[PDB]
């Protein structure tokens, strides 16, 4: 059966993400605004009966459900003509005002307040289907109000069905500025352990990256929220390429990620695309531009005296390739030594061919998508820990997660999030040496 | 003799002594060709399509059949690439026989873990055939050319006297007439052995990827 | 399926013994006696022979090609695979 | 001679590969189950009564 | 008798019991001997026991082993055209039932 997948739009930025990919899909499968069949979409190969079920009208109704706790930008995404992609059975408004202030204490008590009024349509959206293969959520973990939700919905899901894919989209703040609510490290430290307890394979999505590609790579003196969701949409959504193409692989979401993942702890996935643009090229500049540190999505720290292995490496790319150049690209990047291996577990360069969608607009043979899993984002980890571990010693602001008794009663769940990232980091620096099987 | 699946080698033979002094060996290969693809057509395809140096050699003798070669070959060519056997047979294979679909061999061996556990003797090829058919129906297969999908076909090929199931399955896709002539149920036997391969091989990965 | 001699055959049995177990019911109006039991019992046991007969030939072959008719007869038989369910006979049930 | 030899050969090679894929037997047996398929005896039966000897020696 | 004896020594050869008062040895010889009197109205076709051997044939040749199978198959064709002490003519009905048993116990 084909299994689908759930789309969780939550907080201000994760709504707008989500509906940044949805309006992508509905552009890649080549379908009208409303949802229903064109002359240019049901005549392909890509198999859109993976996020959108088909219904008895030709409609691909999206697999997606809309929650917030403030339903201004319910009504802006209402407003949107791909309104009529979506069924109203697919959209709860929300019943709160002002979201959760951004607290991820008030977040969590407000999707707890919500048990069932969540549980109600996830549980229509799950049985309208045969199999399912997970979860998605798309969220900020800098919005309190959406990490609060989502770590209770999390749980939530973990607990009622062990059985299905958890994937989240997690939006990590900037790192380039402070923002005003200082209290926004230890809400996504929490998320994050919530994460650590929960999530399964983890795509990192860094604001300070995005900023400094929209600055440079789409050469904007100020880059807008909406352009980088734009992108953010776009890049993301070229993940699921391979998923669309059903005549080479397998390439099962559950597949593809256990083929990197070694541990339910160490799910933390990188991202780097190319092209990126506002020309000419083979397989050996796909992975050969890749290895550069310029076109990921995801940064760490000032750190460059600890040693960091490239855990695994893959790379999804779509267009039209020749097998040979696949072939010597590989043995190529290897023997040149651009990347590095665990020396107990070594491990090699995966590599995914997929072909163009005809109702896609092409301007380019090819297009790169990279997904690693690596060390260097521990010291992101870390530059949030210690944002964290200073705002801890400051013990500054503290009231809002008063205002929620659960926290008032006591901050020791920072104080175990912080251990368990913690655990987390160590482990990551075990893994870069042998000795991991031992730990 | 004559037949119908054989018949690329089948009661048309090249006699070596009764070649004349001007006539040469491509010259021959040629006209038997030509020969033997009228005798096709108009037996095996059923099909009636008319075909219109002094010397003693010429040159308009060469000429004459090279001309009416290239003629009967893009003829023959075009009828049994339209109409009966198509290049979408290949592709077809390809894309079944070849684990190209992956969802429709995903929930194929989905739905065979329940049963090539059981013992081989226990098993029953009726339901088998409505596990395929149901499968094809559910799987994008179904968005498919009918014809192809009739060409397939599951069958129960021995491979265990009393273990699991998921040695004896097997596909058959069969292929007669004039449609697909060709592999003379030689090239078949291969495609099936590399079938049975591959199906161990994604057996094996299913089963990592459970763990 | 008359052009198939085993089947024809079994149809026929099959025809008799409903004949047959239609008349043992009307030989006693109310509930059987002593001799309806016993000639429901013989004609049970002839049921369950001719049943397993059935589902064999119905399982002549069931490896190989067959008439796709009478795989169809089979699985509307097999609608919940009551003949497996049963063993791949009926009237094996106690009396 | 030359002819009892080749059958005992592919008697002894049919009986290597039945061991290879289920049971397979030994020579003492095989004659015995050769002898008894001579006299009229159902091979059927006779596997079966092998296969059971074969369990009951097992445990 | 000489069946009956036969299928004895069989027995405890098998079992490696050499004992007749042991009740499981009569127990064993009266199964044997009640299934070869219920299994007189089941014969050997010739025709089923080449199908079986097509069978096995196609088994070898699943197991990439080309020679083998050329060997078994003139092996057979060959006792399927020898001679014995006991039977002097070829391809006869005890050579069927020779290979089916052989089948069966493979």
């Amino acid at each position: 059966m084909p299994r689908e997948i759930i789309t969780l739009q939550l907080g201000q930025c994760g709504n707008q993400i989500g509906f940044e990919f949805w309006k992508q899909l509905c552009a890649e499968h080549g379908i009208s605004p409303e949802g229903i069949v064109e002359e240019f979409a049901t005549e392909g190969t890509d198999r859109k009966d993976v996020f959108f079920y088909q219904a008895d009208d030709e409609h691909y109704i999206p697999r997606a459900v809309l929650l917030d706790l403030e339903p201004r930008v319910i009504h802006s995404i209402l407003n949107s003509p791909y309104a009529k992609l979506y069924n109203p059975e697919n959209i709860y408004l929300s019943e709160h005002g002002g979201g959760a202030g951004n607290n991820w204490a008030s977040g969590f008590s407000q999707g707890e307040k919500i048990h069932e009024d969540i549980f109600d349509i996830i549980d229509r959206e799950a049985d309208g289907s045969d199999s399912l293969e997970g979860f998605v959520l798309c969220h900020s973990i800098a919005g309190g109000t959406g990490s609060g939700l989502g770590s209770y919905l999390l749980e939530r899901l973990n607990d009622r069905y062990p059985k299905k894919l958890v994937q989240t989209y997690s939006v990590f703040p900037n790192q380039d500025e402070m923002s005003d609510v200082v209290v926004q490290p230890y809400n996504s430290l929490l998320t994050l352990k919530r994460l650590t307890q929960n999530a399964d394979c983890v795509v990192v999505l860094d604001n300070t990256a995005l900023n400094r590609i929209a600055t440079d790579r789409l050469h904007i003196q100020n880059p807008s929220f909406s352009q980088i969701n734009q992108l953010v949409s776009t890049i993301m959504s070229a993940s699921t390429t391979t998923l669309r193409y059903p005549g080479y692989m397998n390439n099962d979401l559950i597949g593809l990620i256990a083929s990197l993942i070694p541990t339910p702890r160490l799910h933390f996935l990188m991202t780097g695309y190319t092209p990126l643009t506002t020309r000419k090229t083979t397989v050996l500049d796909v992975m050969r531009r890749l290895l550069q540190p310029k076109n990921v999505m995801v940064s760490t720290g000032r750190d460059r005296q600890t040693n960091h292995c490239y855990i695994a490496i893959l790379n999804i790319i779509q267009g039209e390739v020749d097998p040979t150049q696949v072939h010597k690209s590989l043995q190529r990047i290897r023997e040149r030594k651009l990347a590095n291996f665990i020396p107990w577990g070594p491990a090699s360069i995966q590599v995914a061919l997929s072909r163009k969608s005809p109702y896609l607009p092409s301007a380019h043979r090819v297009s790169g998508l990279m997904m690693a899993n690596h060390t260097s984002i521990s010291s992101l980890f870390e530059s949030s820990c210690q944002q964290y571990d200073k705002l801890r010693k400051r013990e500054a602001f503290l009231e809002q997660f008063r205002k929620e008794d659960i926290f008032k009663e006591n901050f020791d769940e920072l104080d175990r999030s912080r251990e368990v990232v913690q655990e987390l980091i160590d482990e990551y620096h075990a893994a870069t040496r042998p000795d991991y099987i031992s730990w | 003799a004559v037949k119908a699946d054989r018949l690329w080698h089948d009661k048309y033979a090249l006699r070596k002594p009764m070649i004349p002094s001007f006539m040469t060996m491509d010259q021959c290969r040629k006209v038997l060709l030509i020969g033997k693809s009228i005798n096709f057509l108009h037996q095996v395809c059923h099909d009636q399509t008319p075909t219109t140096l002094f010397t003693d050699l010429e040159n308009a003798f060469q000429g004459k059949i090279d001309a009416a070669y290239f003629e009967t070959s893009k003829y023959l060519l075009d009828v049994l690439n339209k109409k009966y056997s198509l290049l979408d047979h290949m592709q077809a294979m390809r894309r079944y026989l070849l684990l190209g679909q992956g969802d429709f061999i995903r929930h194929l061996m989905d739905l065979l873990k329940p049963e090539l556990v059981r013992p081989a003797t226990t098993l029953y090829q009726h339901n088998l055939t409505g596990i395929l058919e149901t499968a094809v129906r559910a799987t994008n297969a179904q968005f498919d050319s009918p014809e192809i999908l009739k060409r397939l076909d599951v069958r129960l090929l021995e491979v265990s006297p009393g273990d699991t199931g998921w040695d004896v399955f097997s596909l058959d896709y069969h292929v007669d007439g004039p449609i697909a002539t060709v592999f003379t149920r030689e090239c078949m036997s291969h495609y099936l052995r590399a079938f049975n391969f591959l199906w161990r091989a994604k057996r094996v990965e299913y089963i990592l990827t459970d763990i | 399926f008359i052009l198939l001699k085993p089947v024809f055959h079994c149809l026929n049995e099959i025809l008799d013994l409903c004949h047959s177990f239609c008349s043992l019911v009307s030989q006693n109006l109310g509930p059987l006696d002593e001799r309806g039991a016993a000639q429901l019992s013989i004609l049970v046991k002839g049921f369950s022979r001719q049943s397993s007969l059935l589902f064999k030939i119905l399982s002549s072959v069931r490896n190989h090609q067959i008439n796709s008719d009478l795989a169809q007869l089979l699985l509307r038989l097999d609608y919940n695979k009551y003949y497996t369910q049963a063993g791949g006979t009926l009237g094996s049930f106690g009396m | 001679a030359a002819n009892l030899n080749a059958v005992r050969e592919t008697m002894d090679v049919l009986l290597e590969i039945s061991r290879i894929l289920n049971t397979g037997l030994d020579m003492e047996t095989l004659s015995i189950c050769v002898r008894l398929c001579e006299q009229g005896i159902n091979p059927e039966a006779l596997s079966s009564v092998i296969k059971e000897l074969r369990k009951a020696t097992e445990a | 008798p000489q069946q009956e004896r036969d299928v004895r020594e069989l027995i405890r050869l098998v079992s490696g019991v050499q004992d007749e008062a042991d009740p499981n040895f009569q127990l064993a010889l009266h199964f044997a001997w009640s299934n070869f009197r219920f299994h007189r109205f089941l014969d050997v076709n010739s025709h089923k026991v080449e199908k079986t051997i097509e069978g096995i044939y196609e088994k070898f040749i699943i197991h990439s082993d080309l020679s083998k199978a050329a060997s078994w198959k003139r092996l057979t064709d060959e006792f399927l055209n020898a001679s014995l002490p006991s039977i002097k003519e070829i391809k006869t009905d005890a050579h069927y039932s020779i290979l089916s048993l052989l089948l069966c116990l493979s």
